[PDB]
């Protein structure tokens, strides 16, 4: 199995400032990174996917990136509601492999 | 025939497609002494219509299947069998050596093209009736390619689209214009396409289209018009907003026809397209972001239009089944007042998705198009993974 | 031939069967990569007679073999091989793709025809010389179907019987008129038949006459007699108390010849019969229940009289040994004074009855007639049912 | 053709080389029915070319492969199957049966020579049109051996180089001179050469070279230009510091035309050169004790200099992997202005060195030239050894 590591567990970034996302696979994943948003108590929505595509409707402010075993994802101009739990999921072997999740905080 | 062959005809109106041709392969393989293959695609002599394929090698079965993930290595060997039946180590025709190809019939006797080498270091031999004729060299030397379909013939001159260079860069792209295995000219990419890969060729009405794939930013497709009469070709992307390559971001109201359109970089899946105006079919993976599904939309207007989506459909493989590569060929001997328009999908099996097994493979389905409205049904490869274990 | 067929003879006089092939199929099969089929025939062209049959794509020891007792998948694909081999992965020659079929040389090139689909949007495609020249769609929508042998041709006419409909109602049969590839009329049923299935067609003398299967009540066949000259036909039951369908009732003393004979129904299997008044023979099961033995009995002008009984037989199959379909060729190339009948059995392997092994199966046994009164052996397909396991 | 064949053109350009056929034999033969062989090598027919071998008669699986070290025996038969293709025991051609044969085409027919035996009562038979036409018997009753490469013809006729005698002394080898399969003359060893084995011919401009082995004290080869057409031949050495024998000394600063290259005697390997002045190319492995590497080094006047250096060279067989016997073969039937020239590299895998396994086989690579200066791959037999275990 993949295994996503997601270091460090908290940010905070405060509103209108830029953060940024670390997640890292354990061997060259090809860029197959997915990355959801799990708003406090609510489901998870799919950000981005291929490491830097964005589905339908995820505001340009999210900006997936990375290669190899090292991906993140930055978002800018850092809202009072972009408080959540970001997670990869990897999607280039079964079985699909997540990552510890990171809280982002808003100073 | 006895006689080098002229694109006289135009296509006729695809209403429906109707399945030409299913191998079977992994199904059967599990059993019988079938090879391991990837990249086919089908052409047609004026005698009779095979399947093609780049083999790997090795029986699916044999433990030196292993490890088939890998597009090249010196046991690449291209081969073609009859219509509709396995790449059985018994009735393969090994057809030249090398890790790239395209093959066609000019009319006469047939062109194959096999490039084969070390990344930086590659060569081209084009073999013109089961003989070596001519042989290119590596210009860019970062690995040098070519279609993985088949070419098409006018008078003698096939036009064939080979890249050397970058595939994450800008790459160094040339269409090269043989006649009975010589080099008539070759001419460096023009037009505002920003990178060549893997070209799906059908010809009518004497030209030759080209429908292929940009790596670097595509997500819409390059297409090549090549005038094979004098030599002559420009580049465009098509202009609809349903987006044919994979991955790819989701399909926008208003495409792109003169760059790429910006969403998934640095990826593809080789493809076709049939650009006829109102008789215009795209071919897709249904998945944004897999190869799994094909479906067959008609979108008139599409290579013209920034605005063109989809008036009828058909499903070829359903989204819970996987496809891969696919790409036209045409009977271009086949008795009619018109050409009839076909295509083929490779179905992959094995790695990467399916690592269950150490071993990559597919089989094939192809359809040709019928003008009557006919039912559909979905295609599937049929083998079970676990079988092989 | 160069030039088109005209059924000019006549049958020859039928006065003992001998055998003709016998491919051995399952028996091989234990062992070779030997191809899952079912619902065979046999064609000659006007070079060689080959067998034909429908592959269910999967050796019988491969393990997708589990679970051919369905009938229609995208598996299926009408195969063909030389005479008295078997159906194996590394010589059968795929004719088009689908789970129906009918295949005839019209004495310039064959035809060979395919339905494939979902049970509700099915549709055939008409290939002619290798190519796919035409395509019918389902008009009633639940399961369109054709022969499972071939189909006879004079002049370039090759009259086929296609049932789209209930096998449990009223179906929509309908006579269709191919000339090379192209449909020239077509034709609802007509006559006192109540429903058509699996026509066997034999030709004689400018006229074709086909002997089916009623699924809903008969138990005695419809006969179409079909004038390929004029395109026309008439449907009626053979009038003999000697009933040939499987299941039915025991035979009566009279029988029926405008309506079906009560007793089994919403079932039969596929059967044939030469009609030619003194001259004519019909086929049998031997069990009224099942699928095993199979005869051949003479019973004078059985088309015609309520009260025809035997007067000579042959057995082909003991009733101790498992049969299934049959059907009629001949040799329209085979130099002579008159037409050699010919039939072939079908020998069904595997489940339900012998549900020890998960694969259904068949090989084939073929007779054509002699005149002289020759002895007779009984032809088991052969395999043991144990060594699978 | 329909007439005999007359070598008027001369070899071109030998600029770089580029693959002509990979067989993959071993690789595949893990699971297929390849047939274990060793002595292979290449001829065309004026219609095709075909990969010959001497056959051991067993698969390499099949438990009667154990102990294939043995050079002669009953069972070995030369047999042909197609270009690229594993010698398949449902596909090779059986030419004639023995331990030692050449075969060549001549135009018309073909020619095959298998010679059988007892090391002392030894029997060449000589067949022509794939009938036996000759037979001769051993001169000096101690193993009557011949090429393991195709013969040249001219005119109708082919001469065909014999060795009977000691492989440790003296023997005594003769030219044959065969037109249709009858003996037209045969002649004694004459020249300076001490020892004739294996040789290997190409014929261009109306006379045919032989390089052969000199298996006695030779670690420079003894070549024998023949005229066809006056039926006269002589024979020395190469010349050339770069000793192409294995094993073999290391290469002197100057080397020796008259006598053999004193150092190690009693052994050799099979091989050939392609001897034209500047356009000379030598092959050798790389090991000096051992049949690892291949190699094709551009040795100008070669032949006639007792200093000649190389000056360009190329890669086939890494050292790191195994080669074995190699020798010419050209298409004389192939469109040109000149004669493209060809060589094979057989690839030893098993008995003695992989002695792991008890059977000795080996599939085949063959380049032919390029006037390009292409890129160089290095193509490895491929299979592991431990598959097999
Ligand atoms: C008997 O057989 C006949 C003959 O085949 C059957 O009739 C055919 O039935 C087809 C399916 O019912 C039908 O196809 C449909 O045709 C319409 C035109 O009216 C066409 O729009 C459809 O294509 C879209 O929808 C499919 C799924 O339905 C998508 O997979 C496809 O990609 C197309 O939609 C996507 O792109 C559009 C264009 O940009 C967007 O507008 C749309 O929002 C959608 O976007 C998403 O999907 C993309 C891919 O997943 C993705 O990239 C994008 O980003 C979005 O996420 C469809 O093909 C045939 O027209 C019809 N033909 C005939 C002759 O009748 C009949 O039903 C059968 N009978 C029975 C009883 O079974
Ligand atoms: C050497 O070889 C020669 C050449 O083959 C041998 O001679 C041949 O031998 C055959 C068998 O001995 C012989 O066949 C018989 O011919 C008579 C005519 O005289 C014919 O009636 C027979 O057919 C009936 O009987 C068989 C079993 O014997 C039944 O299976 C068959 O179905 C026929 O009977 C059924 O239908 C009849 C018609 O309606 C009914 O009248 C009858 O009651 C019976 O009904 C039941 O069976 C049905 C099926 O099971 C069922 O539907 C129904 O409901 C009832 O339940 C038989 O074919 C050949 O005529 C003869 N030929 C020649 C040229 O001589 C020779 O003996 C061999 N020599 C040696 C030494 O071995
Ligand atoms: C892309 O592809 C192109 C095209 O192929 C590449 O260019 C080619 O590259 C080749 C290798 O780099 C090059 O070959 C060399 O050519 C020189 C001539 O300048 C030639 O001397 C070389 O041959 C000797 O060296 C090799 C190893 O390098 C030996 O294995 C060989 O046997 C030759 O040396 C031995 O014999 C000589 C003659 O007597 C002695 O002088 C020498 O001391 C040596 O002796 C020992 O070795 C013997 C065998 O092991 C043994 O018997 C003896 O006793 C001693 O122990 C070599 O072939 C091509 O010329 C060049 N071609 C072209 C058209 O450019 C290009 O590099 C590739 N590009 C990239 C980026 O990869
Ligand atoms: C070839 O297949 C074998 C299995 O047949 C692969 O074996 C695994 O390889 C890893 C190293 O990559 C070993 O540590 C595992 O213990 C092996 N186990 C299993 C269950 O497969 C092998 O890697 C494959 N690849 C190649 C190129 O040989
Ligand atoms: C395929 O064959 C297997 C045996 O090879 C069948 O397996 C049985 O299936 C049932 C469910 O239908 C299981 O509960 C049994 O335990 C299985 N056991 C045995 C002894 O066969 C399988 O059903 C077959 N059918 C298909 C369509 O896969
Ligand atoms: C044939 O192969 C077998 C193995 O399949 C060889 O068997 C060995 O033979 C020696 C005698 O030469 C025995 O003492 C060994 O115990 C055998 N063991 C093993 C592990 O192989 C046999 O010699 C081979 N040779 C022939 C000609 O049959
Ligand atoms: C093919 O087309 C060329 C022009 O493209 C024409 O000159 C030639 O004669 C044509 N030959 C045939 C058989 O159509
Ligand atoms: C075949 O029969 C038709 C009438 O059915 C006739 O006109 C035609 O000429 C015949 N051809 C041959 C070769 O018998
Ligand atoms: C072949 O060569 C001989 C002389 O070697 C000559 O007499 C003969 O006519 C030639 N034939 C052909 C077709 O060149
Ligand atoms: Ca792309
Ligand atoms: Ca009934
Ligand atoms: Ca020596």
């Amino acid at each position: 199995d993949i295994v996503m590591t997601q270091s460090p567990k908290f940010m905070s970034t405060s509103v209108g400032d830029r953060v940024t996302i670390t997640c890292k696979a354990s061997q060259d994943v090809s860029t197959a990174v997915v990355w959801y948003q799990q708003k406090p108590g609510q489901s998870p929505k799919l950000l981005i996917y291929w490491a830097s595509t964005r589905h339908i409707g995820v505001p340009d402010r999210f900006a997936g990136s990375g290669s190899g075993t090292d991906y993140t994802l930055t978002i800018s101009s850092v809202q009072a509601e972009d408080l959540a739990l970001y997670y990869c999921q990897q999607h280039y072997s079964p079985p699909w492999t997540f990552g510890g999740g990171t809280k982002l905080e808003i100073k | 025939i006895r006689e080098f062959n002229n694109l006289t005809k135009g296509l006729c109106t695809i209403n429906s497609w109707h399945i030409y041709g299913k191998d079977n392969a992994v199904r059967i393989g599990e059993d019988s002494d079938v090879l391991v293959t990837r990249e086919p695609y089908v052409s047609c002599d004026p005698d009779e219509c095979r399947f093609y394929a780049l083999s790997q090698g090795t029986t699916i079965r044999g433990k030196h299947s292993n490890g088939t993930i890998h597009d090249r290595s010196q046991y690449r060997d291209l081969i073609s069998w009859p219509l509709s039946s396995p790449p059985t180590v018994y009735n393969s025709r090994v057809e030249c050596i090398g890790w790239s190809s395209t093959s066609c019939h000019d009319g006469r006797a047939r062109m194959s093209i096999c490039i084969s080498g070390p990344n930086n270091n590659a060569s081209a031999v084009i073999w013109y009736n089961r003989r070596p004729v001519t042989e290119i060299n590596t210009w860019a030397r970062n690995i040098l390619r070519t279609q993985e379909s088949e070419c098409v013939c006018q008078n003698g001159v096939c036009p064939v689209v080979f890249t050397d260079g970058s595939a994450t860069g800008p790459a160094e792209t040339r269409i090269y214009y043989f006649k009975e295995g010589k080099i008539l000219k070759w001419e460096p990419l023009t037009g505002t396409a920003k990178h060549i890969e893997e070209c799906s060729c059908y010809g009518e009405q004497a030209g030759v289209t080209c429908t292929c794939r940009d790596n670097w930013q595509g997500s819409n497709r390059p297409v090549i018009q090549i005038d094979p009469v004098a030599m002559t070709h420009t580049s465009q992307y098509i202009c609809s907003p349903v987006l044919t390559d994979n991955p790819r971001p989701n399909d926008p109201t208003v495409g792109k026809c003169n760059d790429p359109y910006p969403g998934n970089n640095n990826n593809g899946v080789k493809g076709f397209s049939y650009l006829d105006g109102g008789n215009t079919w795209l071919g897709r993976t249904i998945s944004i972001a897999s190869r799994s599904g094909y479906e067959m939309l008609k979108v008139p207007n599409a290579l013209t239009d920034d605005r063109s989506k989809p008036t009828q459909g058909q499903t070829i493989v359903l989204n819970t089944d996987w496809s891969g590569y696919s790409g036209s060929f045409m009977d271009y001997w086949a008795e009619g007042e018109c050409y009839r328009a076909c295509f083929y999908v490779e179905l992959i099996r094995g790695r990467p998705k399916e690592d269950k097994v150490w071993w990559t493979s597919n089989s094939i389905v192809s359809m040709c198009s019928s003008t009557e409205f006919l039912g559909q049904w979905n295609w599937p490869d049929g083998a079970k993974i676990e079988y092989f274990l």
